[PDB]
């Protein structure tokens, strides 16, 4: 349950330094 | 530059993304999807008033004015016949193939009449008095006007067809043309030259090849992109030029230099212009700040509602005759908005905000390139014939439950 | 049965798509701080009042900027603005593959 | 025994790490220019730009991974009006694109081929006529010019099978061309027909003409044998006046048409018997679709090996080649090499492997 | 990780497309949600028509002020217009002013505003300094107050010149053809991670979830908290290009390209007959049989793969009564008898090709056959003097019919001028 959906998944189309840190810097992509 | 033309690919890919969305929302925003791909690009298009439905064939005889614009092969002049589903559509009626409601097989789009063309065919307005005359602009300077009757069909291999009535009163390429429901002939043409031209028409001589032009309006001092007439009173019509004016020209007014509406209406380029009979006062008009404004003749300095959903160069517009509050418009932005009246200026729902405008009711994206022409249906409700840049004549029927209880 | 005919968009498209997400991303925040549904923005002192400030956002043509009481901007010194919100005069200038006019180079009129 | 001593100088990878099959030098590069080089392999074609010291360095790299595609043939040429070198790539879909470093841009794309390209060659007079030899039984002339098919060579009695590779004559008279029919049938361009063609495709204009490009199917060769070659043929060359054709046999036989004393140029059709005059033989050369280039002296051919050693040989001393010349074996050589190149001044020679790795060497000249 | 990661980054990569495709809808949608039908819960506004169209009128100076703290100076304007057509880019106007020898580390507004320009903004320079006079939306900045207006590099602690400035529970799980599930909850009420879409209900959801968003698939299956969704992308998408075929093969730098018209086959479409304007049902949520007409498509020549277009198709037919092939190898058969003669070989060649290039069933017309020779090629026999040979040919037909004496007496006669006429 990595709660809202768009923090979680809609960092795959900025997949470089610009997702400003958050749970998106975080091991977001694998669990 | 290099960039620019990657940009340009990439807006030309994600145009087709949108067109195949937007191929999708057929059924639950619309009653009929037809569009058809004509064989010589079509740059106009029009709705022809002859109506047939006979026992044992629930189909409208429907004719369409097609247009022809490529370069030059045996240039044309393409005249076909469509139907209409009627009251009993018939979807599938367990027999659907022709369909059990209209001509679903054979001849759906079979064309009647070809007359060969000299050049290119800009505009189709025919005369709803005397459906038999057609007229056409071309790139140079004089006007073709065709008879689907007269002239053979079944082309020959070989052109320049002699149309023996050529109305030569322009002197560069035009791109505007209309004619007169309330009066037989009266023919105006709006061109590049920084002025629109108008023929006498109507009781034409006898195989009159040379026709000059009976009057002309040079007022604007930019280039005139549409000319229409009043439904209402046919004394007075409405010139729309790049030149920051949607100037209205009384006819009979013994000046052809100042127009006698001479508000400006907008800060930058007009290429649209158009009433409504029903709704006499509305009268649409597009520009290119993106900001096409309805006008009430009684009011014009005042400025309504306008509606700010275009986002381009506004070339097309034209007010539905059969509603009372309906209007719509279309451009190079590939868009046609339909607009309303009833929610103009009146409380709305944070979703309808979101939305777009209240007074905004409808806007169709099945285009791909700049919409050339477009025009209701005067038999159907809500037909629609729309056509564009890229050889696609499209009849769609705009849904009515909207307007519903 | 026949696969599809071929993938005319994201071929090469991808790449500029991807870019432009960075770039918005990078300058405006708005899917990290917008809520996904606004332009977010970090506002700097740029002037101020005797007593205010000026509270100026720093994406031009993005954001517009707006004046402040001192603790009006001490308080909501950050502001947050809807996209349909967003001006439509400076939509263009905020990015330029957003709406793009191919064939008005010629032809056209 | 030979006269030459080549050196490794520099190698360098790729990123792709698939196997590399094309590779040719930029034999147009007069004096001065530092040599360049090309390389093919997987979906993403890379450039090279080597200095003097030992020194590789990387110019640019392509990438073609939209699809499932592929690429066999770096065939080097260049624009007369122009004065650009280009790079021919083809295979998988048979789709030929003509690559522009200097503006890094594709230029032209070429379909028609019911198969994957498997050779390309350009013409000695002129460099816009490209030797395209399609898989689907069938080989084809290309005029970059005017980007007109100009024949199809291939018919009634011409490409019973796939044509693997085809070759050019010192002139550009005749052609030569191996295939998978165990068949090295030829194909002149003698004739006032192909001079009629050629004109024609010069002075064609497609927009013009609203019928398509009459191209001449030559269904019948002026030449033909199968006695030759046992098995298919997939190499083949032009010393001279005789004909260095090279099959899965690991050796590259050296033969002239027709009997001994008859002029190759007025060999008739209905010749039925050849001769064998040479035959260069190496080992461990058995694999299939690996090409040879000789120096354009003509004193040195070189042929690669799976194996990972190289071979050169001596062809200008008095006789045919004899004797066992020399190898030159790299360090780091264990792929298996598809093609080598050399420069218009034999001092550069590079060869790929099977990782797009390419090994320069140099010579002590 | 390893295969695992590869796999997760192969589901993302169609998963970023599906990504960049919905976030170019946030920023400009193509058709208003409110209109659709089916998505009735979202703009669920009152309807009344009773409004007429004749009732629209009812229904609807500065006195600033030093030097910068850590030279003459100049203000300028920065002026930003619309977007034309003819300039791409935003006319800017620059109207600066004098300059005055303030003093180093120790003004009255005039009436230069009050529409084409879309805003007026000043700027400094003292060793430069923007300043956002005006909104990007018309909205009141630069208001009364005085402080240190910052100049930016090539109040703060920077350089400034003092001025007195005044007035004027729903559940989705994304796949790819069902190879693996994902676990992500919902911000608003029934709001698409995608795009920003405020749905009343799940009736403006699935539908708009369905119809609006092609390029995905969706399997609505309901939840007992909220609604649960499954996102993957189907395989077919037949979303190819739409226009002409023509410029799907044409060379790089062209296709495409919008240069000018081109030509097309004729071709019409229709895919939605009649919609049944039902209600509501919950199995909906748990064919098509479109007509077309005419050529859809670009054709192909028959020799090669070469595209036929549509103006190449006049004629078009590729194939001839007697093929060159068959000529040739007729030609070779004939020059590779070994017991015939020079001038009988030239004869049966003659009227072996003569035969295939008119194809002669007919066993009467056979007759005239023989007659053709003389309007054609009797010049080559007079030049060739074949005539012998022609005779004996010609005698050669009693054994298989094929005219009679008087056919041959009458050829014999017709060819007899030729000989004549060139002695």
């Amino acid at each position: 349950p990595p709660a809202t959906q768009i923090s979680d998944l809609s960092k795959r189309k900025p997949k470089t330094e610009d997702f400003l840190t958050f749970l998106c810097l975080r091991g977001s992509p694998a669990l | 530059d290099k960039e620019a033309a990657f940009d340009d690919a990439v807006e030309e890919r994600v145009i087709n993304e949108e067109y195949k969305i937007w191929k999708k929302n057929t059924p639950f925003l619309y009653d009929l999807v037809m569009t058809h791909a004509l064989e010589w690009p079509s740059l106009t298009a029009q709705w022809l008033p002859d109506v047939t439905r006979p026992e044992g064939k629930d189909f409208s005889i429907h004719r369409l004015v097609l247009g022809t614009h490529t370069s030059d092969e045996q240039n044309h002049l393409v005249i076909a016949s469509v139907q209409l589903p009627n009251d009993d559509a018939q979807f599938d009626a367990s027999h659907y193939d022709e369909f059990g409601g209209f001509g679903s097989v054979s001849g759906k789009i079979e064309i009647e009449i070809k007359i060969n063309h000299e050049g290119e065919v800009n505009r189709a307005r025919y005369m709803p008095q005397n459906p038999c005359i057609i007229a056409t602009k071309t790139p140079s300077s004089d006007v073709l006007v065709f008879d689907y009757t007269k002239h053979p069909s079944k082309p020959d291999p070989s052109g320049e067809c002699n149309p023996d009535l050529r109305l030569r009163g322009h002197q560069k390429e035009g791109y505007g043309l209309s004619w007169n429901p309330n009066l037989s002939g009266h023919l105006l043409s709006a061109s590049d030259d920084h002025t629109i031209c108008l023929w006498d028409i109507s009781a034409v001589p006898k195989e009159g090849k040379v026709v000059d032009a009976k009057t002309i309006f040079t007022g604007h001092t930019a280039v005139v992109e549409d000319v229409s007439w009043h439904l209402l009173h046919e004394s007075l019509f409405g010139s729309v030029a790049d030149d920051q004016k949607l100037m209205i020209w009384d006819t009979r007014s013994n000046n052809t230099s100042k127009p006698s509406h001479s508000v400006d209406a907008h800060t930058a380029e007009v290429n649209c212009l158009s009433f409504n009979p029903y709704s006499e006062f509305i009268l649409a008009t597009g520009s290119a700040d993106k900001t096409v404004a309805l006008w009430d003749l009684r009011n014009l300095k005042l400025k309504l509602h306008s509606f700010e959903s275009h986002k381009d160069e506004i070339f097309q517009v034209q007010w539905s005759p059969h509603n009372e509050t309906i209007l719509a418009s279309s451009g190079t932005d590939r868009r046609l908005n339909v607009w309303d009246l009833s929610k103009i200026g009146e409380e709305q729902s944070p979703e309808d905000a979101e939305d777009g405008p209240p007074e905004l009711l409808f806007i169709h994206g099945g285009h791909t390139a700049k919409i050339s022409d477009f025009s209701w249906n005067p038999n159907e409700p809500w037909v629609i014939c729309s056509v564009s840049e890229d050889n696609i004549m499209q009849v769609w029927q705009m849904a009515e439950n909207i307007y519903n209880d | 049965s026949l696969p599809r005919p071929h993938d005319f968009f994201d071929a090469q498209t991808l790449d500029a798509i991807r870019h432009r997400a960075i770039c918005f991303n990078l300058s405006a925040h708005i899917e990290s701080l917008g809520k996904g549904h606004s332009v977010v923005f970090h506002s700097t002192v740029i002037a101020k009042r005797k007593e205010k400030l000026l509270l100026h956002w720093m994406p031009e043509d993005i954001l517009p900027d707006v004046w402040v009481n001192e603790s009006e901007r001490h308080q909501l010194k950050t502001k947050v603005v809807h996209l349909s919100k967003l001006p439509k005069d400076t939509a263009l200038l905020l990015d330029p593959n957003i709406y793009r006019t191919m064939p008005q180079k010629r032809l056209k009129r | 025994k030979c006269k030459y001593s080549f050196k490794c100088v520099n190698s360098l990878k790729e990123d792709h790490n698939q196997p590399l099959f094309g590779v040719q030098f930029n034999w147009h590069s007069k004096e001065g220019d530092p040599l360049v080089f090309a390389t093919v392999g997987s979906n993403r074609v890379t450039l090279y730009e080597c200095h003097s010291q030992g020194e590789i360095r990387l110019l640019q790299s392509y990438v073609d991974a939209d699809a499932d595609e592929n690429f066999y043939t770096c065939a080097w040429t260049y624009d007369s009006n122009t004065s650009h070198p280009l790079l021919a790539v083809a295979g998988s879909r048979g789709i030929i694109r003509i690559i522009n470093p200097i503006t890094m841009q594709c230029i032209k794309h070429y379909v028609g081929h019911g198969n994957a390209i498997n050779e390309l060659k350009f013409h000695p007079r002129d460099p816009n006529l490209l030797l395209s030899v399609s898989k689907d039984h069938a080989l084809r002339l290309w005029n970059i010019q005017t980007d007109t098919l100009v024949a199809i060579f291939g018919g009634v009695e011409g490409h019973r099978d796939e044509v693997l590779s085809a070759d050019y004559d010192l002139l550009g008279e005749k052609i030569m061309s191996c295939g998978m029919d165990h068949s090295l049938k030829l194909w002149r361009i003698n004739s006032k027909r192909m001079m009629n063609a050629i004109k024609e495709s010069y002075d064609y204009n497609p927009n013009k003409t609203n019928r398509p490009f009459i191209s001449q199917k030559i269904h019948f060769p002026d030449f033909s044998t199968r006695d030759i070659h046992r098995n298919y043929v997939d190499c083949v060359r032009w010393l001279g006046d005789l004909i260095l054709s090279k099959s899965c046999e690991n050796a590259i036989v050296c033969w002239k048409p027709g009997k001994m004393e008859d002029d190759i140029d007025k060999i008739k059709p209905s010749e039925s018997n050849v001769t064998i005059l040479g035959r260069f033989d190496y080992s461990q050369c058995d694999i299939w679709y690996m090409r040879f280039s000789m120096d354009f002296w003509q004193k040195m051919l070189a042929l690669g090996n799976q194996v990972g050693k190289l071979y050169v040989w001596d062809l200008e001393v008095e006789d045919p080649h004899k004797a066992k010349c020399t190898t030159l074996t790299h360090h780091k050589c264990g792929a298996a090499i598809r093609q080598t190149s050399f420069s218009r001044d034999s001092s550069i020679l590079i060869a790929v492997c099977d990782d797009a790795s390419i090994w320069r060497w140099d010579r002590l000249r | 990780q390893a295969d695992h990661e590869l796999f997760l980054q192969a589901f993302e990569k169609p998963t970023q497309i599906y990504r960049f495709l919905r976030t170019r809808n946030l920023i400009a949608p193509i058709f208003l949600h409110r209109t659709l039908t089916y998505m009735s819960h979202r703009n669920s506004r009152t309807n009344i028509k009773r409004k007429t169209f004749k009732v629209d009128d009812m229904l609807s100076h500065l006195q600033l002020t030093t030097g910068f703290f850590h030279v003459t100076l100049e203000v300028l304007l920065v002026k930003v217009c619309h977007k034309k057509r003819k300039d791409v880019s935003c006319p800017i106007r620059q109207v600066p002013t004098g300059k005055k020898q303030v003093p180093l580390n120790p003004a009255v507004s005039s009436n230069e505003f009050e529409h084409m320009v879309k805003s007026y903004s000043l700027l400094f320079r003292v060793f430069v300094a923007q300043m956002t006079v005006f909104d990007k939306n018309r909205r009141l900045q630069l208001l009364d107050g005085e402080y240190e207006v910052a100049m930016q590099e090539m109040f703060s602690q920077g350089p400034t010149l003092q001025f007195t400035l005044r007035w004027t529970r729903i559940f989705y799980q994304f796949l790819y053809n069902n190879n693996t599930r994902q676990q992500t909850e919902a911000r608003d009420d029934l709001h698409c991670p995608w795009c920003t879409l405020n749905c009343r209900k799940l009736y403006s959801l699935l539908k708009h979830l369905k119809l609006c968003h092609s390029r995905f698939i969706f399997n609505y299956v309901y939840h007992p908290k909220g609604a649960r969704i499954d996102v993957s992308i189907n395989e077919c998408y037949d979303g190819s290009y739409a226009g002409n075929p023509q410029d799907i093969h044409r060379q790089p730098g062209f296709a495409f390209s919008r240069n000018g018209p081109v030509k097309r086959t004729p071709i019409t479409h229709i895919l939605v007959c009649r919609p049944k304007r039902t209600k509501a049902s919950m199995s909906e949520f748990l064919q098509q049989r479109t007509y077309s007409s005419g050529h859809n498509r670009l054709y192909f020549h028959s020799d090669t793969c070469l595209p036929l277009r549509p103006q190449e198709m006049e004629v078009d037919s590729e194939d001839e009564k007697d093929p060159e092939w068959l000529r040739e190898k007729t030609i070779t058969q004939i020059e590779e008898f070994s017991d015939v003669n020079e001038g009988e070989k030239e004869v049966m060649k003659l009227w072996n090709l003569h035969v295939m290039k008119h194809g002669f069933i007919a066993d009467n017309q056979m007759n005239h056959a023989c007659m053709l020779f003389v309007e054609n090629y009797g010049q080559k026999i007079i030049k060739k003097n074949l005539c012998r040979n022609f005779m004996l040919h010609l005698v050669s037909m009693h054994d298989f019919n094929l005219i009679s004496i008087m056919s041959i007496d009458k050829a014999v006669t017709k060819l007899r001028e030729m000989q004549q006429k060139l002695e």
